[PDB]
RNA sequence: GCGGAUUUAGCUCAGGAGAGCGCCAGACUGAAGAUCUGGAGUCCUGUGUUCGAUCCACAGAAUUCGCACCA
RNA sequence: AGCCUACGGGCAGGCGCCGAGGGUAGGGCCCGUGACUGGGGCGAAGUCGUAACAAGGUAGCUGUACCGGAAGGUGCGGCUGGA
RNA sequence: UGGAGAGUUUGAUCCUGGCUCAGGGUGAACGCUGGCGGCGUGCCUAAGACAUGCAAGUCGUGCGGGCCGCGGGGUUUUACUCCGUGGUCAGCGGCGGACGGGUGAGUAACGCGUGGGUGACCUACCCGGAAGAGGGGGACAACCCGGGGAAACUCGGGCUAAUCCCCCAUGUGGACCCGCCCCUUGGGGUGUGUCCAAAGGGCUUUGCCCGCUUCCGGAUGGGCCCGCGUCCCAUCAGCUAGUUGGUGGGGUAAUGGCCCACCAAGGCGACGACGGGUAGCCGGUCUGAGAGGAUGGCCGGCCACAGGGGCACUGAGACACGGGCCCCACUCCUACGGGAGGCAGCAGUUAGGAAUCUUCCGCAAUGGGCGCAAGCCUGACGGAGCGACGCCGCUUGGAGGAAGAAGCCCUUCGGGGUGUAAACUCCUGAACCCGGGACGAAACCCCCGACGAGGGGACUGACGGUACCGGGGUAAUAGCGCCGGCCAACUCCGUGCCAGCAGCCGCGGUAAUACGGAGGGCGCGAGCGUUACCCGGAUUCACUGGGCGUAAAGGGCGUGUAGGCGGCCUGGGGCGUCCCAUGUG
């Protein structure tokens, strides 16, 4: 009956579960960040907003995110960031984005 | 990846290989990218084998391992002897 | 194949004598030379006048008799010949002359085409070195055609190069009586032919 | 499941009255075997390999017991001690006799329904008698008394039951020891071209069509060339590409066998009952031919009129019955019972034919000749 | 294989083998037709029952429809 | 409210949008079949009359209109492929 | 280097016009018949349903064990059973399972074809180059313990190894925001700030081999986009809400209403939109003198699908035929408590149909997956089997033999025909018999050199004891269609508008070359006929290459929109057109 290739299977399983996770806590991580800018805080969320990068370039080394995907995660919520701080805050802690 | 190996044609009881480079992925028959020379493992001509040499120089220039026994042939048609 | 049955039942037919035994089409009985008339129950009464397709027709099946080859085979030679770059007309019969049984009759080793026949086919033939038993296989300028050694000594062959000691042959032949082997010199040209037969009307037939 | 022959086949089956008990015995003599050795089935004993067909032996199968019988090497006359012999035990010995079933061992059934030993005496007497009457040795038959079901519910309680533990179980392997020393394992013509009467016909389920019967002559294995003659326009020639006993898969089927053979690319609709398997070339279907012909006198059984020309009984032959028209010589308008004649028959279909073969010939449900094929004409 | 239905003049069809039709032939025609004259089974087979069988009984055959199982 | 923690966070579970199909409703397009009914095709010698071809024995034909067993008749107008 | 026409409307004629025949072709089928072999080829119908066996794995040179069979002592001994190695069963982990094989259902579409675009993109294994791998930590199977089930298989408990997961470091480099210079759709460089690395295993072990990580380039394989080309009906004429565009997002490897808000009202159509029908596309194939007409079976390429429908996960790559989830239909199994399956893979069964095969041998070769290799798998493949289905080669004999047996058919009763045919005589010798016996197979592997270049050694054949060679060696199958004309081949008898034939014309009514038998003849021959379908002839849809006064065909006439077409002369551009070269094909 059954030809032993289920390991795929079950490997697909857990190889899924495990960068499912990671991957949610980008977005929890991020969404955290820029919460902060649309509150217009300063530090913080840079603080986050750095994290939220190493995270994220992180999930790039497995067969999570990859090419760009890595890319286009940050090359907009750091872009977004800038554009909420410009709300008067300005980047005054120096974080991941540069002056 | 790409590959340097022998195509079967000629007729039935009587092979008739063709040196040629393809995707290993196409199947034996299949298109190549670049024909290179013929084999007749008979010999029923005075000439059995034949290798453009500049060609399979190349194509090996830029990684293409062939088959075990494309590699023979090959090299027996001295595309291997430096001095 | 090979016909196979009456013959001297076309040697009339046809009218114009042929021969196709060869030895007995020389007696004084060929039965043309008895019989001036087509076999049956008629053949001897007024005969109407054969139409412009009949005599297309009766010359084919004339020449094709005349060399026992199949419809098919000689068909195919004949596109083969209308193929051929040249004058069809002539082509045809080269092809139609190259014919292994064919040559081992003018070489005289047969009496007969249709004996040359089995007698290539019995492997008594040979070619180059090398025998062969292809009745139909063409013979290429330059072969050299022999009785086989086995064959050599065959009562056969013998009385048959016996007579061939004396008469001449065919201009594009060469025949070593001696030795018993003769040569393909090359394709014979109409004027070397000289068969009862308008190779035109063959064209023309088959085009109908 | 593999099949491998071990010991002398033997090839039996149960005829008697109905609800005698035929099909009960069938069942035990299964039964009580399979402790030991691990409506057509086996059963072996320490001697040999059976395959036993049971008859239904109603009047509308007649046709198959007469294929039956004629297959049979000996047969098993079941009598119910409580009724005695009734009007199909006699029945089915006049067929047996007409088709040649060569032994009768007789199994006395329901005794557990009559104890009276003088009953019993007189059941047997009658049978004896009985068997006499058609020229069946019946003073010298074995005749086993016993109980096919009280055999069986035993076997059903103890599947394990062995011999000398249950009377009732030991009057089976009375029977089957009678059967194997009364019955005579006959010599199978094995060396001859190989025939096989087709018997019937099935589909096997994602196998192919498979022809049943049992060897008259000859070996026949996977990978043989096998005519199939007989009732068709004309002989269709395939290859065998199985050989089954008892579903069994069979290195190689010999004479006396009744095997399943599987044939290539042939539909259900080209192979049938009546028509034979045999080495290609080894016979020939026919329509016409001569024939010595006995034709039976009304006592025994036939008619009282004779035949005449133009008469177009049933003919049959091996696995089948056709329809035959008969031409007696020039002068001779009839043929009377008890004469013997030999005259021309020319059958409605073609029939595997040869001569020597022997036929009998029926109107309807009754015999009325027997016959020998003397010259084939077409 | 098991069962039912079916099987009567050339065509259609019903215990003392019939009706209808047209159908066949003759005469006439140069012919055919039209008109006039005239004429006319084995009842699927066999055997049996009966004074007598298309009809009743048994055996069989063939056609047909449903059922059939699966080395 | 649960589980894990390296306290950031993850999983489970909850809610929503999308959603195969399923239901109900009302449309569109095509095929089959239907008592009867309408004409049409073809089929050696059945009926009725004679429209047309020779002024076809009232020139013929034709659009229209009415009418009559049937061809067809007639009215108006037209054409010659009629005089 | 290429083109032929005939029969049939009439008393006869010319014209028009349809019908018809002669040719070529087919994955054929049906009838009668049927000897040998080679190479090809074989479900066109129900993308209907399937028994059984086999079709995808492989690494102990990544890790730890269970079971089985060898070798060897640390405390003073059995016990914590610590170690090196050779089997087997799974587990973990890696790579493959996205190729290969099957089918044409769906699809009228950027699907296919062709030629380009990508400053809008990806690409595992293979090549080339640059650069590195220092420290700790973590948990899950296997396994052990207890439990439920008929089965499929599952829950609770306790351990553990890594090239498994994770963090910190180092960061040649690479990613992202802003600014500058260069270039121009997001391309290349650069400044500050921020962010991201690694895996060990094996031998001849401070020396290599196989791996790991990062980046740039190459090669191969794709995604997306665009111009032109690609079916019948207009008795389908108007179509459209994500519909057309826009700003901002979301999404992706990336462009884009692909998606979502908000806004603007557009977008397409007689150059045929929309709708119905039908269909996989091409390379080619068939016919034709060609132009065209028809076609898309085998093999090659592209696409699409895996019982019907939807959806994701894993991954370089799939929405994945022999992986997963759900719904539906269907079939099955059962201990009636629940579960199982998906041949459009090979072969085989059933159904349907006019009809389409062996449940074969082998991995020896080629090609593919894993591995350092030995090597394992491979119904891919290589071979064999079945069918005159096709093509090709070949046999049933050869030379003699009568002014001419017999039989049979004609007969003007002399004779004529079959007919050199036969018999008969000589010679050859398919079959069969015995002997020998392959190519396809040189690599991978072993030694020297350096495991390279170059040289030397060794193993391996399914088909097959077959081809083929040599010796002996018997005269050893013929059938089908036709014979009034077209169209080659005629007489007798039977029959009597009956029976029957028949491609069109037609034949048969008592002397039939037309029906049926016969003698004879013509044709083709292991085939010959028939039915079906495509092109031709058909200049019969006519561009090549036709027509409309009476043969079918001028609109009842006019006005005029779109469209089609356009006088003479001079000059500019150069789209059509034409030439050359080059890419492509
Ligand atoms: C019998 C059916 C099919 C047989 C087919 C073939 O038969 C055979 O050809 C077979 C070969 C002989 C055959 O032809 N059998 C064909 C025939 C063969 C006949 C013989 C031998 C015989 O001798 C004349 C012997 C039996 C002989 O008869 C006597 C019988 C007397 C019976 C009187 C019954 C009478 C008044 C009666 O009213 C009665 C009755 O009581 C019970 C049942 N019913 C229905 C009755 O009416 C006695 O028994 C003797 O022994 C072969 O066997 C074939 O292989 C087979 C089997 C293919
Ligand atoms: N009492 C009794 N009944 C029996 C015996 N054998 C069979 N039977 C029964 O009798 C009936 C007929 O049995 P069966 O074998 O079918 O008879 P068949 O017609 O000859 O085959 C069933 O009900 C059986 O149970 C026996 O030995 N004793
Ligand atoms: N051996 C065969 C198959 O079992 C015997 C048989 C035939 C027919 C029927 C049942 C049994």
């Amino acid at each position: 009956r059954n030809l032993s290739a289920l390991k795929r299977h079950r490997q697909s399983l857990k190889r899924r579960l495990r960068n499912k996770a990671k991957k949610s806590a980008i977005k929890t991580l991020s969404k955290k960040a820029i919460q902060l800018a649309q509150e217009g805080k300063a530090e913080e969320a840079l603080k986050i907003m750095r994290k939220a990068e190493s995270l994220i370039d992180k999930a790039a080394k497995g067969s999570t995110l990859h090419k760009n995907a890595a890319a286009r995660r940050k090359s907009r919520l750091m872009r977004k960031v800038r554009q909420l701080l410009e709300a008067a805050g300005a980047p005054l802690i120096g974080g991941g984005l540069s002056a | 990846m790409v590959k340097i190996r022998l195509a079967r044609f000629g007729s039935k009881h009587n092979p008739h290989y063709r040196i040629v480079v393809t995707d290993a992925r196409r199947k034996r028959d299949g298109k190549y990218i670049e024909k290179i020379g013929y084999y007749d493992p008979r010999k029923t001509t005075p000439d059995w084998l034949k290798v453009d040499v500049e060609r399979a120089r190349y194509w090996l220039s830029v990684g293409a391992q062939p088959t075990d026994t494309a590699r023979r042939l090959l090299r027996q048609a001295g595309v291997f002897r430096q001095e | 194949g090979r016909y196979i049955g009456p013959v001297c039942r076309l040697c009339r037919r046809e009218g114009v004598k042929l021969y196709l035994k060869g030895e007995r089409c020389y007696s004084p009985k060929c039965a043309m030379e008895r019989r001036p008339y087509p076999p049956g129950q008629h053949g001897q009464k007024r005969a109407r006048r054969p139409s412009d397709y009949a005599v297309r027709l009766r010359e084919k099946q004339k020449l094709r008799r005349i060399y026992g080859i199949s419809e098919r085979q000689f068909r195919n030679l004949f596109e083969e010949a209308s193929k051929k770059k040249g004058v069809t007309g002539s082509v045809f019969l080269g092809l139609l002359e190259s014919r292994l049984d064919n040559v081992v009759y003018r070489l005289g080793f047969a009496v007969s085409r249709r004996q040359a026949r089995q007698l290539v086919r019995h492997g008594h033939i040979t070619v180059n070195g090398r025998r062969v038993d292809l009745p139909s296989y063409r013979v290429r300028p330059g072969d050299e055609i022999a009785v086989a050694e086995k064959s050599r000594n065959l009562e056969l062959i013998r009385q048959n190069l016996e007579a061939m000691k004396g008469r001449k042959v065919g201009p594009w032949l060469s025949l070593d009586v001696e030795g018993m082997k003769g040569k393909f010199l090359r394709l014979p040209d109409r004027e070397d032919l000289a068969l009862p037969v308008n190779e035109q009307l063959v064209i023309e037939f088959y085009s109908r | 499941g593999e099949f491998i022959r071990t010991k002398p086949h033997v090839n039996v089956g149960t005829i008697g009255h109905v609800d005698h008990g035929k099909t009960t015995l069938t069942a035990a003599l299964t039964f009580v075997t399979a402790a030991e050795n691990p409506a057509h089935v086996e059963y072996e004993t320490a001697k040999r390999h059976y395959s036993h067909v049971d008859c239904p032996g109603h009047a509308d199968y007649i046709k198959n017991m007469i294929t039956g019988a004629a297959q049979m090497d000996g047969a098993i006359l079941v009598v119910s001690a409580a009724d005695g012999p009734m009007p199909q035990t006699r029945e089915h010995i006049l067929l047996a006799r007409q088709v040649g079933v060569p032994y009768i061992v007789v199994f006395m059934n329901k005794v557990d329904m009559v104890d009276d030993p003088e009953l019993l005496d007189l059941v047997e007497m009658e049978v004896r008698d009985l068997l006499n009457q058609y020229e069946f040795p019946g003073d010298e038959v074995p005749v086993i008394r016993g109980s096919a079901l009280l055999a069986l519910e035993q076997m059903h309680r103890n599947p394990k039951t062995r011999r000398g533990e249950n009377e009732w179980v030991d009057k089976i392997w009375e029977l089957l020891d009678a059967i194997d020393e009364y019955i005579p394992t006959p010599v199978r013509d094995v060396d001859k071209p190989f025939l096989m009467p087709v018997e019937d016909v099935f589909t096997i389920t994602g196998r192919g069509t498979v022809a049943t019967g049992r060897i008259e002559r000859g070996k026949v294995k996977v990978g043989d060339e096998v005519e199939i003659v007989g009732l068709a326009p004309e002989t269709r020639k395939t290859v065998v590409t199985g050989v089954e006993m008892h579903r069994k898969t069979l290195q190689e089927g010999i004479a006396g066998d009744n095997v399943g053979v599987l044939l290539r690319g042939v539909s259900r609709e080209e192979v049938e009952r009546g028509q034979v398997l045999a080495k290609p070339g080894s016979i020939t279907p026919h329509t016409k031919f001569e024939a010595s012909v006995y034709v039976l006198k009304k006592e025994e059984g036939g008619r009282h009129t004779g035949f005449f020309s133009g008469y177009r009984p049933q003919f049959y032959f091996r696995t089948t019955d056709v329809t035959g028209v008969v031409q007696l010589p020039p002068g001779v308008e009839m043929v009377m019972p008890g004469d013997n004649v030999t005259f021309t028959v020319e059958l409605i279909k073609p029939v595997a034919l040869e001569e020597g073969l022997r036929f009998a010939i029926r109107e309807g449900g009754r015999t009325v000749g027997a016959g020998v094929v003397t010259k084939i004409l077409e």
